């Protein structure tokens, strides 16, 4: 019905520009004013620039002023937004939506009452601000610390690091065993590469006696490494 | 620019009765009016109040607004498990000509079995040392709800640079479940006497301490 | 002998000499061939003048009969164009067949478009040959900054409108009072102006000393305002530290009203009951001969029928100024009347039953109890009778709501006729009515904002209206 | 004793006696700027002129009153002063522009003291309600407006282009062998800018002028055309009378018994004794000649010829249409399609409605040779070109100047009307000119209407919409 739909997010290098479209749905944005709402993943909403309804206002956030430029094409029904010289602070999913500002004529001295809102938001497409490869990742096995080794059950696992871009297949003696296995979600380093964990929760009587095979597989660069995972103690040197 | 503050995280029981506020200032609050957005996570922003009490075509009774001065409300009576999310007050500032969002309300309802929270410790091995790099790995899971906090001390001094801790995720028990990494050097890893992972869920805190002598 | 003869040289020589002025072609009787009518020569009878002297007999019974017939003048003011321009704060002042305007020019939405313009423009009422008199402005100012000057005032003064305004980088200085600094500026337009004037065209008149009191802020307040020879009074407002308002509380007509107290008309002297600043209007003096740089004066208004200051007009009908102060309190009846004294200010107000203003709930229209609200329109009424004492202006028929913008044209306790000039559901929030004569017939040109429900944009629509002779 | 007598006779003869005489035509007049700064405007747009689309009108004969002309903004309001009367009208548009002149006279309106000439240009704006009115933004005043006579008006590229005839002897049709044939062209810009005096009021100089076998040419009507780089502004040349070829076998007599036959040649100057004969023209000027431009004449072909009136060609919808006046024997309206400039041979309409008012010897409706020279120019421009419909400001009195009605009319058919003011209101000459605003097909035509007792006297403006629907 009505709905705004973005397009032209994805991977960007830093200081380039990239621009983002808002398919809209269900009405004319000429009418109505559009603005764009971006998230950084862990911060909360931040707004970035709004173009009026009909007539030629562009507001920007003091942040993004000057750089982003905010436009509109009313026979395509599309607002754009260029972006230009990006920022690696603007790494978030930009949403376009509407403005729709309500305002009655109040007998009283400011006039004119104008509560105001936004309510039809797009769907969002993500901007990411970063260097780009497509980069096996760097396995290691993770064994149990001493707390983990002599306990109940034990958290065998492997580490996936250093790796671009999503996703990575991770399994377990080939798939003989999927379960319990925590497949923690890719964390953005300070390397402009994901990196995670994949542990499963085995008895600690199946150590030594279970064969339990971290088979790390990157179907997009034909990376495959298979570690053998196994029970360490503390490495003592004396 | 004029940074309307929210409490971060506020949390009740299912059926409970919340109030989020929404402070700032009176160039955005006290002269225009305010508007409220729940948001859930990987999901479009939602717009709940507007013009301080009124409600959009589609949107349940118990949420219920509030203005006061330079100060707004956000009254959330009767909660479900998905009503469990961020919630944004957002209005226009006449000064600064923009959109002021708030800081962000992640209200966390109930709605599942309470999950303790569990923390595990597992340390990196001889072979990340040699590539040059040492990543600490703590994995925490099997808890509910979420809004869960990881702190770090290396002998006791709060440790947060190089500290990436993931967000609480929805595993196959439908749990809630966040891993951290420590990005530090070799050289960072054995200039300490101990690493300690310690996790504080809504006050459930957990502090797992390994030893740099244990490779994995 | 010779002398008696010298004497009789002499005085040839000084009666029979015509060292004279130059001859003045259209003063002399003219005798053509084919001729046209002579039939007087007076200066402000050939175009638009003021109130003044002895009109035309305009109808006098109250009439069912739909006799004003407004005509739509807007095009002669820039309120037309672009359909995204909001069109806020608008302003009329008209002196001897000259006005004054000046509107604050928004891009987009009304409440948050950025501020383009804030046109103050002068020029000249007359008949543009379409048999109506409309608006010719020609001489146009524009600041540096249209977000720091509001609530502009305008009086005439010697082939000049001056209008004041205030400076404030604190928004609306109503509305941020406590901060605003107080500053003013002085705009002087002339209404004729000169191809290559430099400082006759446009000139800004700096006003570093202003006479004030007891008050802590004084501020222009209200479209127009008069001259009186030298002397400018701009209607204006006092904003008095409400600790300092001295008031005994006795004095408020808290009978016939079971519902007030005798706290509500002190409380209800500021925008909010517990307001920092307590609004009383006034006038603010300028007296053009006081020297260079003339100090403006403020000259706080008596206490007779006080409310709070609310834009006010001091304008002048019929010989003795009029002023004019819109109700932004509870006493929600018209409050205007024949100055009696300008300095200091003492207003014969009318006691006027029957022309109210409309506002939100706490004291709406035909509401005389004291009640504690800051609600209320400027809506306007100029004086174009005084032996029988008429009125006209334009104002909003409806109880609770802005909208219905009728002009209408009254005693002090009947409706004569009006004319409504719009659609009844036509949101509409503050009308200024000047009227003046054209060939001694009594136009009343009536600016009133005008809300467009489908541009979403406030709009101010211009009104030429003749107050007619028969019914 | 005697030296008493003597000063006595010398300051009775001096001291007494202020000056009698009045110079006319050789004190320059000079009046304030009467409009030295436009009228503000909030960058509205202008308007087109009437080419292309087929904007759809009315073409029923339609007895409903349904052109609606609104009386708007005189072109240049100022305040008039009382007894002041305000004649020669002057209104040119071309391409979103106007032209305007008009001579202030203190006095009476036909013989009285002019002050001065105004000639002005401007814009052809959007007043502000979807109804186009004149914006005036150039004026020039010439030093004696006793000198300035019969101007016409040509838009072309940023000027508007006004040739008038400066004369000493009086109005040149009327002194027409004492006068000295000099012209002047007034080149006015209509965006004046700030400095720059020469690009915004120009006067251009004729001192070539080619007459071909004329005595005399000078601009004689209101509005031209351009073609190009060449201006053709309406003329009349005068050709002394025994020069003058006219076989009286080509003076349309038949269906008559009261026309000699030689009335059709005697008529061709003012009164048949005249030393010169009116022929109607144009005055060709190609601007890209030089640094001085000669002002070629191109006499009007000698079919269904009449004096030559004050007259208008105009480009309308692509072919230009020459409008001549009916100052002859010949009062039907007489317009119709320039077939080729030069030579300017122009195929007349047949129109059977639409005439003008003259006096008890060539009333309206006469098409028989008669002796005279009088009648009113109500000029008419082309609206629709297929279907030949054309509008203008037609004056409905058969021997009286009076009655101003709008009219919209085909060759043998007047569709529909509208009266500008009263029966008995008096009015001379009225100036249409049709063109199109948002695909609207407006007319602003200006009318001398003549108010008696009263009302200082000016011409009315009236911005007639064709209407769309009958």
């Amino acid at each position: 019905e009505v709905q705004l739909v973005q397009s032209g997010g994805g991977l960007v290098q830093p200081g380039g520009s990239l621009r983002l479209s808002c398919a809209a749905s269900g009405f004319t944005v000429s009418s109505n004013y559009m603005s764009w709402v971006r998230q950084a993943p862990g911060k909360g909403l931040e707004w970035v620039s709004a173009i009026s309804g009909s007539g030629g206002s562009t507001y920007y956030a003091d942040s993004v002023k000057g750089r982003f430029t905010i436009s509109r094409d009313n026979s395509k029904n599309t607002l754009y937004l260029q972006m230009n010289s990006l920022r690696a602070e603007d790494t978030a999913v930009y949403y376009c939506a509407r403005d729709r500002e309500d305002i009655v004529v109040v007998p009283a001295p400011r006039g004119y009452y104008y509560y105001y809102y936004m309510d039809v938001w797009g769907q969002g497409t993500t901007v990411t601000v970063s260097s780009a490869s497509t980069k096996g990742p760097s396995v290691f096995p993770l064994a149990p610390s001493s707390k983990s080794t002599s306990g109940g059950t034990a958290a065998l696992g492997c580490l996936v690091k250093d790796y671009f871009p999503e996703p990575v297949t991770v399994s377990w003696n080939s798939g003989a065993l999927t379960s319990g296995v925590h497949t923690f979600p890719a964390v953005l380093q300070s390397s402009g590469l994901y990196s995670l964990s994949s542990v499963v929760t085995v008895p600690s009587s199946s150590l030594g006696t279970q064969t339990y095979i971290c088979n790390v597989n990157h179907k997009p660069s034909n990376t495959k490494v298979d570690k053998k995972v196994e029970p360490k103690s503390c490495d003592k040197t004396s | 620019q004029s940074v309307v503050t929210q409490p971060p995280s506020v949390s009740a029981a299912p059926g409970q009765k919340v109030t989020i506020s929404c402070s700032g200032s009176s160039s955005n609050i006290g002269t225009n009016h305010l508007s409220w957005y729940q948001q859930v996570p990987g999901t479009a922003p939602k717009l709940l109040i507007y013009d301080n009490n009124k409600r959009p075509s589609g949107i349940p009774d118990r949420f219920s607004g509030s203005k006061s001065g330079t100060s707004a409300s956000l009254a959330i009576s009767g909660l479900q498990s998905e009503d469990e999310a961020d919630y944004y007050c957002a209005t226009w500032d006449d000064s600064l000509h923009a959109w002021v969002f708030g800081g962000g309300t992640k209200l966390t309802v109930l709605g599942q079995p309470k999950a303790a929270p569990s923390v595990t410790l597992f340390p990196p091995s001889s072979e990340e040392l040699q590539a040059n790099k040492a990543t600490l790995v703590c994995l925490i899971s099997d808890f509910y709800p979420g809004a869960v906090t990881v702190a770090w001390k290396a002998d006791s001094s709060p440790v947060k640079a190089g500290v990436e801790t993931t967000t609480p995720s929805k595993q196959s028990n439908n749990k809630y479940a966040a891993s951290s990494y420590l990005s530090l050097t070799p050289e960072q890893w054995k200039s300490h006497r101990s690493y300690s992972c310690q996790v504080t869920h809504e006050g459930s805190t957990v502090e797992k301490t390994v030893a740099p002598t244990e490779c994995s | 002998i010779s002398q008696s003869t010298a004497s009789i040289n002499e005085n040839v020589n000084e009666k029979c000499k015509f060292t004279l002025p130059p001859l003045k072609i259209h003063e002399c009787n003219i005798s053509c061939p084919n001729p046209l009518p002579f039939r007087e020569y007076r200066p402000q009878t050939e175009g638009v003048s003021n109130l003044v002297g002895l009109p035309n007999n305009i109808c006098l019974q109250k009439t069912s009969n739909q006799i004003l017939k407004p005509k739509l003048i807007s095009y002669t003011l820039p309120v037309v164009g672009q359909s995204g321009t909001c069109i806020t704060d608008p302003l009329l002042a008209m002196d001897e067949g000259y006005f004054a305007y000046s509107h604050l020019e928004r891009i987009g939405s009304c409440s948050r478009g950025v501020s383009k313009q804030r046109i103050i423009g002068v020029g000249e009422v007359l008949d543009r040959g379409d048999e109506v008199p409309s608006l010719f402005m020609t001489n146009v100012w524009t600041p540096p900054n249209p977000n720091t000057v509001y609530h502009c005032s305008a009086v005439y003064n010697n082939e000049f409108y001056y209008v004041l305004c205030a400076v404030s980088t604190v928004g609306d200085p109503i509305l941020n009072s406590t901060y605003w600094s107080g500053s003013l500026m002085m705009t002087r337009l002339a209404v004729k102006p000169k191809s290559n004037g430099g400082g006759y065209n446009q000139h800004q008149l700096a006003l570093r000393s202003i006479e004030k009191g007891r008050y802590d802020k004084v501020m222009p307040y209200g479209p127009s305002g008069i001259k009186q020879g030298d002397t400018l009074y701009f209607p204006a407002v006092g904003f008095l530290v409400r600790t300092e308002f001295k008031y005994n509380d006795s004095n408020c007509p808290i009978t016939k009203c079971q519902y007030s107290k005798p706290e509500n008309c002190r409380l209800s002297m500021g925008i909010r009951p517990n307001s920092h600043y307590i609004l009383r209007s006034g006038l603010l003096k300028y007296n053009l001969s006081d020297g260079e740089n003339p100090k403006v004066v403020f000259i706080e208004i008596s206490d007779q029928r006080l409310s709070i200051g609310s834009p006010s007009k001091i304008y002048d009908s019929l010989g003795q100024p009029v002023f004019y102060q819109a109700s932004f309190s509870w006493d929600t009846m018209i409050k205007f009347g024949d100055v009696l004294t300008v300095n200091p200010l003492v207003v014969n107000w009318r006691n006027n039953t029957v022309i109210s203003r409309p506002g939100q709930s706490q004291c709406p229209r035909f509401n005389t109890c004291p009640e504690i609200c800051w609600e209320g329109v400027y809506n306007d009424a100029f004086l174009i009778d005084r032996i029988n004492w008429i009125s006209a202006g334009v104002f909003l028929d409806s109880n609770q709501t802005a909208e219905n913008p009728v002009f209408t044209v009254f005693k002090d306790n009947e409706i004569l006729y009006r004319a409504q000039l719009a659609s009844e559901d036509t949101n509409a929030q503050k009308t200024i009515t000047n009227c003046f004569l054209l060939k001694n017939k009594i136009w009343c040109i009536s600016l009133v904002e005008i809300y467009d429900t489908g541009d979403n944009v406030i709009r101010p629509k211009l009104f030429a209206v003749k107050i007619p002779e028969q019914c």
